[PDB]
């Protein structure tokens, strides 16, 4: 009669459990050895040569640098297109000013701004928000409907007379919001962007719909990036600098498996039809009863 | 502790396919919240090489290490970049206790042996259990080789924590 | 309405069975001379391994006869191969007997519910153990709202997980035995949620925990097997 | 003493004697012949006779009145006994597992009981999990209780009968079909409730997501694991959809009163168990209509009750306090009467 | 009907109508109130205590703010614009060891400190707490958990915790002396009302 | 009598409950009432109370036990010469000769 | 949604009315259904189909 | 006992005991099973919740009692149970036609396409839904589509199993065309699949030698149309097994007729194991339909 | 509830005397009309060369079933039975029958025996009338026919031989049969063969699917059936590639147009099975008539 | 008698000197079982006090 894995295995045990830790030295996790596991019968050969862990090292640096290096191209493009203009820059946004005001202040509170952001950004920001649902297949598939729909020709009127009819609001941007007096920054921001009736320049608002009002507030500074990756850097009253943000010196492959929008695999609680309302997640308890 | 059973198995079932040696995990408060690990959907996991990017894609590099040319139409490499990516994700087994334990003692109440070098009562508010699977390429093994985790939600968001395979393997792999 | 099965009984097995509620259950023997004979339940209950050792012994005590031992005997031939033997035939209704086409044992009734449903079909339940030596066959009886066969299959899988892994256990540990099925669900018909009555029960000078079932409809389901 | 005050409240029955008046001929009936169905047994046959019966009121207002005017049995014990939480919420239990063991055996109940599936509360109607005690002298029994501040200033508040949750939440005050201004009304804390002229008396109570409006909503009780088949005294004030849907127009809220807003209890158990179907009794309901709950001559020391009891009669009306310590007096002297007329 | 235990009457109003039909003890086990009486369906004394209605208090029901905080922000922010001067609030992480010497540092800014809510709630005195003049009354939810509104990431959020001891209950829902009579009980079951 | 409360009806716990209260505060209530008091319509009202508590024997002839003046006798009580006395000079107005 | 050209045309028993409240009151606060509460003389009783 | 009494607690006008008139002898699904009942629990209308899952809806309806709609005569319904056995009549709304010939069950109704949604009873928001009679091959058909759709569809994304179940949820059944609203996996499709993969997991282990080699044999001897797409179908499961060739069988050492007899009565208790899943209990035998495929006679 | 059934032929005395001795007898009609000709009456409509016996029970399954009760001048009293009712059944089948048993309705096997029906035929019509056998005897025989029709491709070998001889002979309570072999001119009858193959290929794709779909499963929480599923697919594994060649290289990725049919199919296959896999018990007896001629036995079904 | 229970509530009402109810009015009618464990039992509080 052969015993059964699961009873040998159930008296074997476990030789060692021991912690280990990530490389940022920020997660603190068990491993558990069986001496019942195959791993232990498969005798295999192991080795660690210096250079390469120096690969994995380097590879593991780039794996990092990507969106900081992403974010001094920001800013360096910040500094070549204000010395492109000559550092006179135009509004966008629709707030109006006053000219009995001193601007040497506001723009030394720029400066000053710009400097706290380079101090302080992040993986999680505004343009990495942006830029992460232009990773998505819906994304280039929507990127040839927009192409080939604003790029239509007039229409004759024989579809005017006959044809079926045609349909862009708003637009859905992210920001930093750099506090200079309190030192303290912001990554996350969502925000909706619209335009004006009367005029062209942007309106800002809150995501329930209240109107964003840090622009009247002169110590305060904002960058704005828009879901086409487009650019504004805007301190008060509306002035912008106006770019977009390049990442032609980033390779394919570090940018799409560092941080990509991940399409879901079906478990239990979705619907197998694509887009009907999700019932309750499961939701383990440590308070009910596990039934 | 039910999915390290079957996780050897099937690890050992699957050998000759990928050579992936299974790897039994647990977790803590240390690691990610309660409200976190009630509603934990799935981990994620895969196994780089210190000069090799993925298991996934082709190992003598890759076409996707042309930069990204700003494009409006293909963002960045098309779907193919995309579906390339869900390739080089393979899911884990995974369960949770959300009542608190101490594995020494939980591990004792199920009916296994604990037999450790000495008793560090260690004490933990919720035991997530997986097992990952590492991947030898042949039967030799390098310690430069990376292993990174993703923890999926349901509402889509996910967390990301690599180590590399060496510092798993100090004082175990020189012990043989 | 009744429909009458007239028998002729011995009187080797006239214990514990002078009182109307009494299930008798043509069981193929392995003698082929009688060819089958009328068990009771009561002898499926001393065989039994969920009952308590008490009643086995009360069992023992009361059954001190041949045609109880050549029946335990021919019962004892199959590993779980009772469901291919055992075959009902309703309750008694006065005892040479008569029988239609209710007491029961306090140990092996049981529920999972808690019994305030009206309506309450009554099933019968063998489970097959293996984390014996060969077979422990738990005899079962089981009243129940519930009336749809297969969400009753699902609950006792709910139920019966450590006889389902030992049924897998048997089947990957001893490849030369084969079993069948861990048990059978059958019905005997259905009862209101107020004639289940916790008693007493005397007979041949002897004491019995009983559950008396008073307004039982009888009617006579198949050996449906599960696993 | 712990930091807060616990006010509790019950739902205490009587059974009554009302009288009904009516005019002449204000209803005219039209009967039938009755009409017999057959059905054979096996040795009897079973008729069902059945008469119709149709009812035509011949009146524009009020043709019929009514007066509850007599007590003579009181079927509940007036008791203390605290109602059983545990027995209502029968799979919360704690997250670490041996205080939650602690905690089970510090009070009286024992293990976190399975709750059943839709099948089976499709099937069986009921749980019923307390069982019948041994001895039930009194009769049966209720006492649920909210916890609130010891600040709140009782001569306003527990001397007059008055919602228990801290806000006037009577419908008829509100303009009828208008959800938001009754919204307004019980849950806005800028503005004054109509009964005592604060914002409140107990912001535990009042507003929506105290603890109240998560223990007692009944919607809101549908969101944890809860067990329908007890009953709580206060469901009904801090049933909050049930209470704006009642926001009608003061006839139909008479007709609603007098025809839906009349609970069931089963009363042949000593807990309070909801009645379903029941067409047995029926056990109606004013305090739900005034949406506020009566004060119980309730004291502090037992000297104060002794020169309360020793006292004449007319006593439990009066209402004193001292340095510390205080009577609240019942409103209407139902133990003078219910004890006088014995 | 209802009926309050432990409720606790002000000392600054503090009167007696009945003292020559009674008088009690200076002990303050008669003094403060804790238990209450009624009466039953005979006309007969009861009393009602904490110790039966540890049946409900312990329940864990009562310790589960995570509907009161998704109800809190179903209701989210308080919606008058000129009342949202209160809710500035900041939960972040900063190095400690290099502001433990830079903490001048921070006082080097000329600007103040908005003030937070739960200091927003001890200025009031104990009666008027109620009244519609108070702000923060939609922030008091339980009796177990503070509940308040912070700006992270320039969002406002609603933000719960628990009150771990019964100190951290506002002045207007629990004031001064009456933590001093609760000092005096225990004191007298300690058996040490004089002092020594 | 004061409940339908016939033997062929069941009780529950809540109905016993309730019988036994009032048997107590009727026991109490009611022991030695001619010591309590000597009112003239209380236990007028008191012994109406005691006589129709009683049911009805199944048989009755009508034609026996009937007074002059057409009236018919509907029970019989007794107490002693003491009681009887008191009652005979309490009740005086209600009590008849015939 | 009753035929009120069926009220209004067809010959009608008279009484003596006692309406409790006011009949304004009654009309307004809905003691009965299909309250027709026209005001001047609404000629839409006079066609017939 | 048997006649179960329903009432209403609204009026019914004219039209409304017009379309109650009409529907005579249709089934109805009652929970409880007693006598004083009442017709908000009646029909399905309390128990429908899109977005739920069609399953949870199947199997309490496949515990719910049946009954019998006849004589309604103003805010009295009088349902009617029917006995075990006894010849009834039945009147269907479900647009299936029948047969005089097969078996019935009893389904949750899907939407037929033009989506009418009236089924002629409304009293305010309360609504009544019948359950659809549909044949037995269409019902098992539904059964074990339902099952690949929750058997498959696990651990993929939304467009492998979109671009699956665009043509799995339609169903072509005598002229008629069927689509199922809720696929959404539950726990209880979950128990459903472990039965299955038990059961088939059984049936891979205790088959005998000479089975898991049968069809070889006869590729190797016989060529015919259904054999030529069972080679196809047994050839590509070998090449995503194996790219070697499959080699020829020979004469079997192991043979035993008690050996045969014991491991293929236990494969037939292990397939009966797994058709139980699919396979429905009869609720009708059809004695006659009638010719507008409006009322039928069934025995049951 | 009666059916009447004529005959066109003409019928002598001696045909009605030789008929009547059927008198309380199961016969098989395909649909109730309430007056039937004879030519559909019994299995002779079915009966031919090429269909085979698996024809016979799956058409037998759904034929309405009814017992004989009277015979006139030209007509036949049919009685159709009621579920629950007792009726009375000779036991025109093979086999006899005791107290308790439990009866199923399977097809003949001595089609045109030397009985020949006791001679009731006609021109180009034998009546022929389906066996009555006791259910475990039903499925028992069964699975014989069934395993006999696995051997029934290798019949090259002497063992086989010897194998289905054993085959053929069968035991019961005083009664022993030759099965007939369902390989005639050595070839199996069409029936037969689609049973068995799709017998046959739904245990092949079991055992290549069971695998990826208890992953697909497993992958969710898991239990101790399913580490003791996978061991056990494990032990077939290690039984059963022994000396097949290493590196089979089977993928985890699979277009799911591949799946989705095997499922199908096997699901179909093994639909096509439960004809003969649920035997439907249709009668139990509650008396048995001495020398076992009739029985009063109760309907089910 | 111990000296510290009350007599405040407890021996101004008639009551049973033994401490507990004992009535036999509030149990079932035949039930020996649930008379003896409201008789003996000190688990369960009696229905009197």
């Amino acid at each position: 009669d052969e015993v059964a894995r699961t009873d040998e295995w159930k008296g074997a045990g476990v030789s060692r459990l021991r912690e280990v830790w990530d490389v940022q030295h920020r997660v603190r996790l068990r491993v558990l050895w069986y001496v019942n596991s195959f791993w232990r019968s498969r005798e295999l050969s192991y080795d660690d040569h210096e250079v390469e862990l120096y690969r994995a090292l380097d590879a593991y640096r780039a794996r990092i640098a990507v969106e900081y290096v992403l974010i001094r191209a920001v800013r360096d493009e910040i500094y070549a297109v204000l010395r492109r203009d000559g550092g006179a820059l135009p509004q966008r946004f629709a707030c109006h000013v006053s000219r009995n005001m001193s601007w040497r202040v506001v723009w030394e509170l720029c400066r000053h701004a710009l400097a706290l952001w380079m101090d302080w950004a992040d993986v999680r920001s505004c343009i990495i928000k942006a830029l992460t649902p232009r990773l998505s297949r819906g994304a280039a598939a929507a990127a040839q409907r927009a192409r080939r729909q604003r790029e239509r020709s007039a229409p004759k009127p024989q579809e005017l007379l006959f044809g079926p009819r045609n349909e862009p609001a708003e637009q859905t941007w992210y920001a930093d919001v750099v506090r200079c007096v309190r030192a303290q920054v912001d990554l996350g921001v969502e925000v909706r962007a619209a335009r004006c009736p009367r005029t062209g320049l942007w309106i800002v608002r809150d995501r329930r719909g209240r109107l964003r009002r840090w622009l009247s507030q002169p110590e305060v500074c904002v960058l704005y990036v828009t879901p086409d990756l487009d650019f504004y850097w805007v301190l008060p009253g509306g002035f912008a600098v106006s770019s977009r943000v390049t990442l032609h010196g980033l390779a394919q492959r570090a940018l799409r498996d560092r941080f990509q929008n991940f399409e879901a695999v079906l478990a239990r609680g979705m619907h197998v039809e694509a887009g009907r309302q999700e019932p309750e997640t499961p939701r383990v308890s440590g308070r009910r009863l596990p039934f | 502790m039910e999915t390290h059973l079957y996780s050897d198995l099937a690890f050992e079932a699957r050998f000759a396919d990928d050579e992936q040696l299974p790897l039994h995990l647990v977790l803590d408060q240390e690691v990610l919240s309660n409200e976190e690990a009630e509603t934990l959907r799935y981990v994620y996991y895969r196994n780089v090489d210190s000069a090799g990017r993925s298991t996934g894609r082709a190992p003598g590099g890759d076409e996707d290490d042309a930069p990204a040319s700003d494009d409006a139409e293909d963002a960045v490499g098309g779907d193919r970049a995309f579906d390339r990516e869900r390739r080089t994700w393979q899911r884990a087994c995974f369960r949770v206790l959300p009542r608190p334990l101490e594995l020494l003692d939980y591990l004792r109440q199920s009916g296994l042996t604990v037999t450790l070098e000495k008793e560090q009562r260690v004490r933990m508010f919720y035991a997530v259990f997986t097992t990952l699977g590492l991947r030898c390429p042949d039967n030799r093994l390098s310690g430069a080789q990376t292993l990174h985790l993703r923890l999926v939600w349901p509402d889509g968001s996910y967390r990301d924590w690599e180590f590399l395979a060496r510092d798993l393997l100090r004082e175990e792999m020189e012990a043989n | 309405q009744a429909l009458t099965a007239r028998f002729f009984v011995p009187e080797g097995l006239v214990e514990f069975e002078a009182q109307p509620g009494a299930l008798l259950i043509r069981m193929e023997t392995g003698c082929d001379s009688p060819r089958h004979l009328y068990i009771s339940l009561y002898l499926l209950g001393i065989r039994a391994s969920n009952v308590s050792a008490s009643t086995r012994c009360l069992l023992e005590s009361v059954y001190t006869a041949s045609a109880a031992r050549a029946a335990l005997q021919w019962l004892d031939l199959g590993p779980h191969l009772l469901h291919r033997r055992l075959e009902t035939l309703g309750c008694v209704k006065t005892v040479l007997l008569t029988c239609v086409m209710l007491m029961i044992p306090k140990d092996m009734y049981l529920t999972w519910e808690e019994t305030r449903g009206r309506l309450q079909y009554v099933y019968l339940i063998i489970v097959y153990d293996y984390d014996g030596p060969e077979t422990r066959p738990g005899i079962y009886v089981l009243t129940s709202s519930i009336a749809h066969w297969q969400t009753l299959v699902d609950v006792a899988r709910g139920k019966f997980a450590r006889e389902r892994c030992s049924f897998v256990n048997r089947r990957i540990t001893r490849p030369r035995q084969i079993p069948l099925c861990t048990g059978v669900i059958q019905k005997l018909g259905w009862c209101l949620a107020d004639d289940i009555h916790t008693s007493f029960l005397v007979h041949k000078e002897l004491k019995l925990s009983v559950v008396r079932l008073d307004n039982f409809s009888v009617e006579l389901g198949d050996f449906r097997e599960f696993v | 003493h712990p930091g807060f005050a616990l006010t509790a409240v019950r739902t205490d029955t009587f059974e009554v004697d009302m009288l009904l008046y009516s005019g002449k001929s204000c209803t005219s009936v039209i009967i039938n012949n009755p009409i017999v169905t057959k059905e054979e047994r096996d040795i009897s046959t079973t008729y069902h006779v059945t008469q119709n019966i149709n009812t035509v009121d011949m009146g524009l207002g009020y043709t019929s009145n009514t007066c509850v005017a007599y007590v003579n049995r009181v079927r509940t014990d007036m008791g203390v006994r605290v109602q059983d939480l545990f027995r209502v919420f029968p799979m919360n239990v704690y997250r670490h597992d041996e205080v939650d063991r602690w905690i089970r055996h510090a009070a009286g109940v024992e293990r976190p009981q399975l709750l059943d599936t839709e099948t089976i509360s499709m099937l069986t109607f009921g749980s019923m999990s307390e069982r019948n005690a041994a001895a039930t002298v009194h009769g049966q029994k209720a006492a649920c209780e909210l916890i609130l501040t010891p600040v709140t200033m009782d001569v306003n508040y527990f001397k007059i009968p008055n919602n228990p949750r801290g806000r006037a939440s009577c419908m008829l005050a509100v303009d009828p079909y208008d959800t938001e201004a009754a919204t307004k009304a019980i849950y806005d804390h800028r503005e004054a409730d109509a009964q005592t002229f604060a914002a409140t008396h107990n912001p535990w109570a009042s507003q929506a997501g105290c603890l109240s409006d998560v223990l007692y909503n009944t919607r809101h009780r549908e969101r944890l694991g809860y067990n329908s088949k007890f009953y709580s005294p206060c469901a009904q004030y801090f049933n909050t959809e049930e209470i704006i849907a009642a926001n009608k127009t003061l006839f139909k809220t008479i007709d609603e009163y007098l025809l839906r807003a009349k609970d069931c209890i089963r009363g042949d158990t000593d807990t309070q168990y909801v009645c379903v179907e029941g067409t047995e009794q029926l056990i109606e309901n004013p305090c739900r209509l005034t949406q506020e709950a009566l004060p119980i001559l309730s004291t502090t020391t037992l000297a104060l009750m002794e020169t309360k009891l020793k006292g004449g009669a007319g006593a439990f009306a009066t209402s004193e306090t001292h340095f510390g310590n205080y009577v609240v007096g019942e409103i209407i002297p139902l133990q003078q009467s219910m004890l006088f007329n014995s | 009907f209802f009926f309050p235990v432990g409720l606790y009457l002000p000392e600054d109003r503090g009167y007696t109508t009945v003292e020559s039909k009674v008088k009690l003890n200076d002990t303050v086990r008669n003094a403060l109130p804790t238990t209450a009486y009624l009466l039953n369906r005979d006309r007969a004394v009861q009393k009602i205590d904490f110790v039966d209605a540890l049946k409900t208090l312990c329940h864990p029901v009562l310790h589960e703010p995570a509907p009161c905080l998704q109800t809190f922000t179903e209701r989210g922010p308080p919606s008058e614009p000129a009342m949202q001067r209160l809710l500035e609030c900041r939960f972040q992480q900063e190095p400690m060891g290099g502001a433990a010497r830079r903490i001048p540092h921070f006082y080097r800014v000329r600007r103040e400190v908005p003030r937070t809510v739960n200091e927003m709630k001890q200025d009031f005195v104990v009666t008027d707490f109620y009244k519609v003049g108070n702000i923060t009354l939609y922030t008091e939810l339980h009796p177990f958990f503070d509940f308040t509104h912070c700006q992270e990431n320039s969002e406002t959020v609603a933000l719960c915790t628990p009150r771990i001891v019964i100190g951290n209950l506002p002045d207007g829902l629990a004031p001064g002396p009456f933590h001093e009579l609760r000092t005096w009980e225990i004191m007298e079951h300690m058996r040490l009302r004089p002092p020594p | 009598v004061e409940n339908a409360t016939l033997a062929r009806q069941a009780l529950n716990r809540i109905q016993r409950s309730n019988i036994l209260q009032s048997f107590k505060a009727k026991m109490l209530a009611t022991l030695f009432l001619l010591n309590r008091t000597r009112d003239r319509d209380y236990v007028l009202k008191f012994l109406t109370r005691l006589a129709e508590a009683a049911t009805d024997s199944i048989l009755d002839n009508p034609t026996t036990y009937t007074t002059s003046s057409g009236a018919k006798i509907s029970g019989v009580m007794v107490s002693t010469a003491n009681v009887m006395q008191i009652i005979m000079s309490l009740l005086s107005s209600h009590i008849t000769k015939e | 949604m009753e035929n009120w050209s069926a009220l209004e045309l067809l010959p009608k028993v008279g009484i003596p009315t006692d309406f409790l409240t006011h009949v304004k009151t009654s009309a307004g606060e809905e003691m009965f259904e299909a309250l027709r509460i026209y005001y001047g003389d609404d000629p839409e009783r006079y066609n017939i189909h | 006992e048997a006649n179960i009494f329903c009432t209403f607690d609204h009026k019914l006008s004219i039209a409304d005991v017009g379309k109650l008139t009409k529907l005579v002898a249709a089934v109805v699904p009652i929970p409880q099973r007693l006598h004083l009942i009442k017709h908000y629990q009646l029909g399905l209308h309390q128990f429908v919740d899109h977005t739920r899952g069609y399953v949870r809806l199947r199997g309490l309806l496949r515990n719910m009692t049946l009954t019998l709609m006849r004589r309604v005569e103003g805010n009295q319904i009088l349902l009617h149970v029917p006995t075990h056995g006894l010849l009834y009549t039945v009147l269907n709304t479900g647009p299936v036609t029948w047969e005089k010939g097969d078996a019935l069950c009893v389904l949750p109704p899907l939407f037929h396409g033009p989506l009418a949604r009236e089924n002629l009873l409304t009293l305010g928001q309360w609504e009544l839904v019948l359950p659809w009679i549909v044949p037995m091959p269409l019902a098992l058909e539904i059964n074990q589509r339902l099952l690949i759709m929750g058997l498959f569809s696990l651990d993929r994304s939304y467009e492998e199993v979109k671009a699956a179940v665009q043509q799995l949820q339609t169903i072509t059944f005598r002229d008629a065309t069927f689509t199922i609203p809720d696929p959404v996996i539950d726990q209880h499709l979950l128990i459903d699949m472990k039965t299955a993969c038990l059961s088939m997991s059984m049936v891979a282990n205790l088959a005998s030698e000479l089975t898991m080699t049968y069809v070889r044999k006869l590729a190797l001897e016989d060529s015919s149309m259904l054999l030529v797409k069972c080679q196809e179908l047994l050839m590509r499961l070998d090449r995503e097994r194996s790219v070697g060739e499959p080699r020829t069988p020979a004469r079997p050492q192991h043979v035993s007729p008690d050996d045969e007899i014991a491991r293929l009565s236990a494969l037939f208790v292990m397939l009966r194991q797994l058709d139980d899943l699919i396979r429905e209990q009869v609720v009708f035998t059809v004695c006659d339909v009638s010719p507008d495929n409006k009322s039928a006679t069934c025995i049951f």
